[PDB]
């Protein structure tokens, strides 16, 4: 379709870690983000046929969401907190690059992004 | 437009409305059909100043933006007392407690 | 235009359109069965019963407008007190 | 299913306009009559917005959830523009109960951890720590709808 299917969330060829860093990027960084009002359009990849965005998938070469991100946690994907914090910067830079710099959705991300950094500014230090 | 009006005298207030274009007579109309004293037995006043009879609430400086619903204007009122008025006094409500810490 | 006298703890006396009284369920109950004009307040006092007086004007001149309304103003002070009376009221 | 939007796929322009005091927050009833929150309006302001025939709408305060009024009602349904003339929504304050507004002022002051400290009858601690709700008011409203 024009939805391609979603980025992977377990990879057997892709060793899987865990850290109190990706702990506390699932228990207190995505748990904030995803309970904030406007997380609703980022906790799902963009439905690119229902939203009728044919060039959605053209222009977003590395599609990246918060359902996505939390499997990833949940599923020890992510090698360590840099990788994990790549895929929320990922989706952050997909809505500005998408739409216009004073479109409703861009406000949204740049709320969410604004709580991100302020939440990983206290990741606590590897131990 | 309508003014919302606070008529207070001693331990006493009357919550009442009228138009800016009442007179300060009609005022005492209303004050008479509660407190049954008639209009010459009582001193309307704003503030200090004694309110003349013939004048509008609005001629009063009384006004619709100032004289809302939720925060009514005061009207002062002083009653005749045999062959004196009595001085304008309006007592003091109660006070609240000190607000509680919890509360900033 | 009826009016009723609503007294506070403190003495003061508070007269008020009926109609406005009738904003409070528990004024509304207490001069229920005419088949009175006068109630006591042993436990609201003056600053309090004022502010409830102010409130039943508001609700009468806002209720069913069509357009926009203010906000009913209550500074920090009286709102314990606003809360305890506006309870006991049922306003 | 009581209280949810009509997929019409119908576009309808309206205009939401808020004549209220507090921020709001626009929530749209999807498809499954689950909230969506879309961005607030500043007290005095208002927006063009592209809706459709039959989608729910109802307003809150974003900082508090309070709930507000639409065109006098708890919830907004446009109609189709007639010759593509928008359709208004005026988001304003509802006349709280003296007692909500009271808790609204409580709550604004103290931290609910709190609550508990205030000199209130007991009672009154249970309603301030019920907040405004909008799952409880979409049931008390699906309630009336029934009736």
């Amino acid at each position: 379709s024009m939805n391609p299917p979603p980025p992977e969330t377990s990879n057997p060829n892709k060793p899987k870690r865990q850290t109190n860093q990706l702990q506390y990027l699932l228990r207190v960084v995505l748990k904030t983000l995803w309970k904030h009002q406007f997380a609703w359009p980022f906790q799902q990849p963009v439905d690119a046929v229902k939203l009728n965005l044919p060039d959605y998938y053209k222009i977003i070469k590395t599609p990246m969401d918060m359902g996505t991100i939390k499997k990833r946690l949940e599923n020890n994907y992510y090698w360590n907190a840099q990788e994990c914090i790549q895929d929320f910067n990922t989706m952050f830079t997909n809505c500005y690059i998408y739409n216009k710099p004073g479109d409703d959705i861009v406000l949204m991300a740049e709320a969410l992004e604004k709580l991100f950094l302020q939440k990983i500014n206290e990741l606590p230090t590897e131990e | 437009m309508d003014v919302f009006l606070m008529i207070r005298r001693h331990k006493t207030t009357i919550f009442t409305d009228a138009k800016e274009s009442s007179t300060v007579f009609e005022l005492k109309r209303i004050v008479e059909g509660i407190l049954k004293r008639p209009p010459d037995e009582q001193r309307l006043y704003k503030d200090d100043q004694l309110l003349d009879d013939g004048k509008t609430l609005g001629e009063c400086g009384f006004t619709s933006q100032t004289a809302r619903p939720q925060a009514p204007a005061t009207v002062g009122l002083a009653f005749r007392a045999d062959d004196t008025f009595e001085a304008l006094c309006i007592e003091p409500f109660s006070s609240p407690p000190e607000l509680p810490d919890v509360m900033k | 235009m009826m009016y009723v006298k609503l007294i506070s703890s403190d003495g003061h006396e508070f007269i008020v359109k009926r109609e406005h009284a009738l904003t409070s369920g528990t004024i509304k109950a207490m001069l229920s069965g005419p088949g009175t004009n006068e109630v006591n307040f042993r436990e609201i006092p003056s600053h309090v019963l004022s502010k409830v007086c102010m409130y039943f004007t508001y609700k009468v001149r806002y209720t069913n407008s069509s357009t926009e309304i203010p906000e009913f103003p209550i500074a920090p002070e009286i709102a314990l007190e606003l809360l305890m009376a506006a309870n006991f009221l049922d306003c | 299913p009581v209280l949810r939007s009509v997929n019409s796929r119908e576009p309808s322009q309206v205009i939401f306009c808020n004549r209220s005091p507090r921020v709001v927050l626009p929530v749209w009833l999807n498809f499954d009559g689950e909230p969506q929150p879309y961005p607030t309006l500043p007290p005095g302001t208002g927006r063009r917005i592209h809706s459709y025939r039959g989608h729910l709408w109802l307003f809150r305060d974003a900082g508090t959830h309070d709930g507000l009024l639409v065109n006098q009602t708890e919830l907004f349904v446009p109609s189709l523009n007639v010759d593509g003339q928008p359709i208004f929504a005026n988001i304003t304050l509802p006349v709280y109960t003296l007692k909500e507004r009271c808790l609204q002022v409580v709550r604004s002051l103290v931290k609910p951890e709190n609550y508990r400290r205030l000199d209130i009858v007991r009672s009154l601690y249970e309603d301030l720590e019920d907040h405004p709700n909008v799952q409880k008011d979409l049931e008390r409203l699906t309630q009336e709808r029934i009736a």
